[PDB]
């Protein structure tokens, strides 16, 4: 069983890898800002409609 | 050498808007390194500049 705890952080340290790559994003990140800011302007208008 | 002088001036103006964002998004820190390569593309731009005058 503690061999195998070892094991399961193994799977924790992957999903914090995961994390770790995707914070290279974060530069890019001011895009999805805007793109998602537009989209609920649009469909505010559409709501109002 | 005038085509390159197009691209890395539009460049420039591309990495100025990226700062602006920056800027309007409260992050400082990615407005400095939108600034630091707007001015390497500045610096490659005054050269080619130099390169025409001489073509």
């Amino acid at each position: 069983f503690e061999r195998m705890e070892n094991k399961v952080l193994d799977m924790e340290a992957t999903s914090q890898a995961a994390g770790e790559l995707a914070g290279f994003g974060i530069e890019n990140q001011f895009a999805q800002l805007e793109a998602s800011s537009g989209v609920e302007d649009e469909l505010a208008a559409l709501k109002a409609s | 050498t005038e085509q390159r002088l197009n691209q890395d001036t539009q460049e420039a103006k591309k990495w100025e808007d990226r700062a602006k964002l920056a800027l309007t998004n409260g992050e400082e820190n990615l407005a400095r390194e939108a600034l630091a390569r707007k001015k390497s593309l500045t610096d490659t731009a005054a050269a080619y500049q130099t390169q025409l005058a001489q073509q």
